């Protein structure tokens, strides 16, 4: 997500007027934030990948 | 051990051997599609930041 720069100015008339031409502005540095994990589940092995897997397992011996 | 390749140092060594200046390319045409999506999202979370400041 990109960052979201702190409220300059209370006031919607001026500061969040220059607030808008700051972080929407041409120039700008856009700060990069990450979201908040969510909760991925374990991807299920394809029984190829197993028949990969399983052939190294054994080459061990 | 932090000896061992992280899959981004790999993925590096991967795309130097078979794309070492196309990788900007695909940057740049994937980035054209991220940037106007946060920006996007960063704009809606500002008016609703703005919003919320104005309920309060």
């Amino acid at each position: 997500r990109i960052a979201l720069p702190a409220p300059r100015g209370s006031g919607t008339a001026s500061d969040d007027e220059f607030e808008n031409l700051r972080i929407k502005g041409p120039n700008a540095v856009q700060l990069v934030k990450t979201t908040p994990l969510k909760p991925s589940p374990l991807p299920v092995i394809p029984d190829t990948i197993k028949e990969v897997i399983y052939d190294m397992l054994n080459a061990l011996a | 051990l932090s000896s061992i390749p992280t899959a981004l140092t790999r993925w590096t060594e991967e795309c130097k051997v078979l794309d070492a200046e196309s990788m900007h390319d695909c940057v740049s045409v994937v980035k054209v599609s991220i940037v106007n999506h946060l920006e996007f999202l960063r704009d809606e979370e500002l008016e609703e930041r703005r919003e919320k400041r104005r309920k309060q």
